[PDB]
């Protein structure tokens, strides 16, 4: 999920954007 | 610099990137 992808590991702008509305 | 985004810092980044919020996933 987002916390695994962005908190545990490092995520990019494009990855973050996948979770927007 | 710290590139990790956790907790309130992740929320803030999502508000920045998405504008009108995103979906808690």
């Amino acid at each position: 999920g987002i916390v695994e992808q962005c908190c545990t590991s490092i995520c990019s702008l494009y990855q973050l954007e996948n979770y927007c509305n | 610099v710290n590139q990790h985004l956790c907790g309130s810092h992740l929320v803030e980044a999502l508000y920045l990137v998405c504008g009108e919020r995103g979906f808690f996933p």
